[PDB]
């Protein structure tokens, strides 16, 4: 029912990515 | 058609019978109608309200909030009335105006408003406040 | 006395009542004991510790052995991106089984649809099979198709609103209202396309699809073939879906009695597609055979509201809708044709004739309409407004007029229109926000002479699409 | 202090209306005659203002930059009262001063004479072209088109810094059609 | 007064003036047909008319003094009336120009 407001994303070295191929 | 009301204190009043039937339980409880649960002044306020709302029909009011603007104890006697013998059209306005009174007030303000003490144990009051935070603005 | 207490409480919000528990221990008990009265929980936005204590309040107070209470409206939205997950996890893990959420506005943008489905399944607090309405402002993903599995999981669901803010990578008789709002930047697909084309949704009263991209690879989607699946569709709103066309839509309206009743239509393509004209060509299979019956009338007859804002419809096409009486004219009561470049008026000299809208013919047809919207219609110059002046007798039902965001219409036309309208008792409402040529002294004279009951003149308001009110295209 | 300004204005109005020598109301006559030939000014000899009531001259000479506009305003009001039947439009009248105060030679004028009325003499060595100064500015806000005005006395204004009820930082513009202007000329005195 | 209210009256009054002194309509059409003929076979005349202030005075002294004293309010509707006249002639803004007897101006 509401129009969006932006919020800054952030990325960090997750263990999942460390365990990607 | 007309009917004489008899209060819970003994004196009497007379109205057009649709005014009397604003008390919805009249036809089951039963030219004369005894009303044993309602005080003298309160029955007078009931009848003068219903004489004003003789025009009205039913499925907040500016007139009701100033009409019901009275001492908190007397007002709560209006609220306590209209119940053992149902009088809904007054009672709706009563509930609404007390909500209007309550709407902005802090718990401390409510204590002095309704003329009641802080009946909590204060550390327990703190404990329940320490579980009420999700209801904060 | 217990009878009066709900009557006191229900005039006050749940939050306010929960704070009102602290007035004194007696009133604390009075409030706390009437579980049924807390019919809304507008928690959004909430942090996780606060949500834990709200859920704990359910676990203490609402957790009655007898299976009575239900909640008419729960709104959850996380204050924090990570706590979105924690809140949803706790919700589907710990909600008391005996108490049913009737309607759930779970506004959780970071959550994927797959996570929502998985959390319901492993949480097992099965109200999510039993709630009446669902709204999910959530992240889409194309692969798992679990947004369909929601409906299959929730057979009681009558109103659904999917608001796909972001992207990452059978008969449904219960459903009455479907809203699908999609961020056109991100949602480069059409989420419910397979479901909409394959399934049937016979109870469906309202459909509202915005921002989705119709796939080129399936011409049946582009030809609105799926749309046949929804009879009894009282309202249709369809907006900013980039690869749709009014051109194909009017073929569907030509060749099938697709609807027994539409009360309202709102079609809004975004880009300027080629000129669409009402295709009154009635072919015959052979001269020794009957023609195809053109189903335009029996489809469009019922419309109270027709909105075609931006749709490249030619002025003649709209006149033909009126002259054919495909639009009833008496049932129709509100009309929006703003932002349509292919509308010209008889006072203009530089056009192809089929772009003319004969407003005299049209207003004679549909005279009792209450509301008009010509906003953004640059073609409504002051000279063209003279047509409306001379046609005032054929629009005397008009109360609400929108001609805002027009960068040509001078205050002159406003004044002479309103002076002539006043020969009918002012106009109820006029919108001229964003118009550069509506002189300040003129609008103040309009107010002073009270020619309009309300007139809006926010010169600095750049945009018209109030979300939820004027448009369902997302943000 | 608007009541005090009103009493200054009424004092000057009384000076125009009451000042008389040898049976002639010289400033009523001069103001009427000036109106007939359509020059909207009045030439006042300050010997007469001193002779009428020296309190007024003291106010005038203490701060002419505030008092002169009030005297001009008083002249406008008397001009209307002696040339228009009211209950059956003229500009702001210029005040012109004659004086016999002792002259200050042009070299001796220095910082102690700032804002005093001064009498001097010299040779005019240059006279610039005419230029237009505003008396009444009609003013509009660029965003909300809230209109207001500035009425100016040319004895020393600017556009308002921000909108007088976002509306932008520095928003006002002049409506050059409704604004009123006057001729101004620069001279160099040696 | 708000100009936009009386703008229509000024437009129709100048249209009546143009009808009254038909030589202006004839000049408008002369310009148009000359330009049409120069386009017809591969010079252009401008969309401008010199009107006499004397004709406008004898037609409507109030409008004429409006043109002299308040041209910012009286020229745009007069040019709009002229543009409408040129548009009514068979098959862009037209401008006015003035001659004669300015007096104090
Ligand atoms: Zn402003």
């Amino acid at each position: 029912a509401i129009t969006a407001r932006k919020r800054r994303p952030q990325v960090k070295l997750t263990a999942e990515k460390l365990l990607s191929d | 058609s007309n009917v004489v009301l008899v209060s819970g204190e003994g004196e009497r009043f007379t109205v057009d019978k649709k005014i009397a039937e604003r008390s919805l339980l009249l036809k089951n409880y039963l030219i004369v109608m005894p009303v044993p649960n309602v005080r003298s002044s309160v029955l007078q306020k009931v009848i003068e309200w219903a004489e004003h709302h003789r025009d009205s029909n039913f499925p907040v009011d500016s007139w009701d909030r100033e009409f019901l603007k009275v001492d908190q104890e007397m007002l709560y006697e209006i609220i306590l009335a209209a119940n053992y013998l149902n009088i809904k059209p007054l009672l709706d306005a009563g509930c609404k105006v007390v909500a209007e009174m309550i709407r902005g007030r802090s718990p401390e303000e409510i204590r002095r408003t309704f003329n009641i003490v802080n009946d909590f144990t204060p550390e327990e009051e703190a404990a329940i406040r320490r579980e009420n935070e999700w209801a904060e603005d | 006395p217990i009878e009066i207490l709900p009557i006191i409480f229900q005039r006050f919000t749940t939050k306010e009542l929960v704070t009102l528990s602290l007035v004194c221990n007696k009133w604390r008990d009075k409030i706390l004991y009437h579980l049924d009265c807390f019919q809304e929980f507008n928690l959004a936005p909430i942090n996780f510790k606060n949500f834990v204590k709200f859920m704990d309040f359910l676990q203490q107070n609402f957790t009655r052995t007898y299976r009575k209470y239900i909640l008419s409206q729960v709104k959850v939205s996380s204050r924090i991106t990570s706590e979105e997950l924690r809140i949803t996890q706790l919700l589907f893990s710990k909600m008391p089984k005996c108490i049913n959420i009737e309607r759930l506005i779970l506004s959780m943008p970071t959550l994927t649809t797959t996570q929502i489905f998985k959390l319901m399944v492993r949480g097992g607090t099965d109200f999510f099979t039993r709630l009446l309405e669902l709204s999910l402002m959530i992240t889409y993903r194309p692969d798992k198709q679990h947004e369909l599995e929601i409906l299959q999981t929730c057979p009681l669901l009558k109103k659904i609103e999917l608001i796909f803010v972001n992207s990452l990578v059978v008969i449904y008789s219960e459903l009455e209202k479907i809203t699908l709002i999609c961020d056109k930047k991100k949602i480069k697909n059409f989420p419910l396309c397979r479901a909409l084309l394959r399934g049937q949704f016979p109870l469906l009263q309202k459909l509202t699809i915005t921002g989705v991209t119709f796939p080129m690879n399936n011409q049946d989607i582009m030809n609105f073939q799926w749309l046949l699946n929804f009879p009894d569709l009282k309202e249709l709103w369809i907006e900013d879906n980039d690869n749709c066309e009014l051109s194909k839509f009017l073929q569907l309206l030509k060749f099938s009695n697709v609807w027994k009743n539409l009360e309202k239509l709102t079609f809004r393509e975004n880009k300027l597609y080629p000129i669409v004209n009402l295709d009154e060509d009635q072919p015959v299979t052979n001269d020794d055979e009957v023609p195809s019956m053109l189903f335009y009338k029996e489809n469009l007859q019922n419309l109270e509201k027709l909105d075609l804002m931006g749709t490249s419809i030619s002025g003649s096409a709209l006149t033909r809708l009126c002259e054919q009486e495909y639009l009833d004219g008496r049932k129709l009561r509100s009309l929006n044709i703003g932002n349509c470049p292919n509308i010209q008026f008889p006072n203009n000299h530089a056009h192809t004739a089929r772009m003319i809208l004969d407003v005299n013919a049209v207003l004679k047809r549909l005279s009792k309409l209450e509301e008009i919207n010509l906003s953004h219609l640059s073609s409504l110059n002051d000279s063209t407004m003279k047509s409306f002046i001379i046609n005032v007798p054929f629009l005397e039902n008009l109360k609400r007029l929108d001609i805002s965001h027009n960068f040509e219409i001078t205050g002159i036309s406003i004044y002479e229109f309103l002076k002539k309208f006043q020969m009918d008792q002012p106009l109820a409402y006029l919108n001229i926000d964003g118009c550069s040529q509506v002189s300040h002294i003129t609008v103040n004279m309009i107010r002073a002479q009270n020619l309009v009951t309300q007139v809006d003149c926010v010169y600095e308001r750049d945009v018209w699409r109030k979300f939820g009110i004027n448009s369902y295209s997302y943000s | 202090n608007d009541d005090d300004n009103t009493e200054i204005i009424k004092s000057f109005k009384n000076f125009i209306l009451e000042f008389r020598l040898d049976s002639q109301f010289i400033y009523r006559d001069q103001l009427r005659n000036n109106i007939l030939v359509k020059n909207y000014s009045l030439t006042v000899n300050m010997e007469h203002l001193i002779g009428y009531n020296e309190d007024i001259y003291k106010k005038l000479s203490d701060e002419p930059s505030d008092i002169i506009p009030l005297f001009e305003t008083a002249i406008t009001q008397v001009a209307k009262r002696i040339s228009i039947l009211s209950r059956a439009s003229l500009p702001t009248f210029q005040l012109i001063l004659n004086s016999n105060a002792n002259q200050i030679p042009l070299r001796d004028l220095d910082s102690e004479h700032v804002s005093k009325i001064v009498r001097l003499s010299g040779i005019i060595i240059s006279t610039s072209v005419l230029s237009s100064r505003a008396t009444y500015l009609s003013i509009m806000c660029r965003n909300c088109r809230h209109t207001t005005s500035i009425t100016i006395n040319n004895f020393n204004v600017s556009l308002p810094r921000s909108c007088l009820s976002n509306c932008g930082p520095d928003p006002y513009i002049i409506i050059h059609e409704s604004s009123k202007f006057i001729d101004q000329q620069f001279l160099k005195l040696q | 007064f708000a100009p936009d209210a009386v703008f229509g009256d000024r437009v129709r009054r100048f249209q009546e003036f143009l009808d009254t002194f038909t030589s202006y309509r004839d000049s408008v059409r002369s310009i148009q047909v000359y330009n049409s003929n120069n386009a017809a076979n591969y010079n252009i005349l401008p969309h401008r008319i010199i009107i006499s202030l004397d004709d406008l005075r004898e037609f409507d002294r109030s409008f004429w003094s409006g043109i002299l004293v308040e041209p910012a309010y009286f020229i745009p509707p007069a040019e709009k009336a002229l543009t409408d006249l040129a548009d009514s002639m068979d098959d862009h803004p037209w401008k006015l120009s003035f001659k004669g007897s300015f007096g104090a101006h």
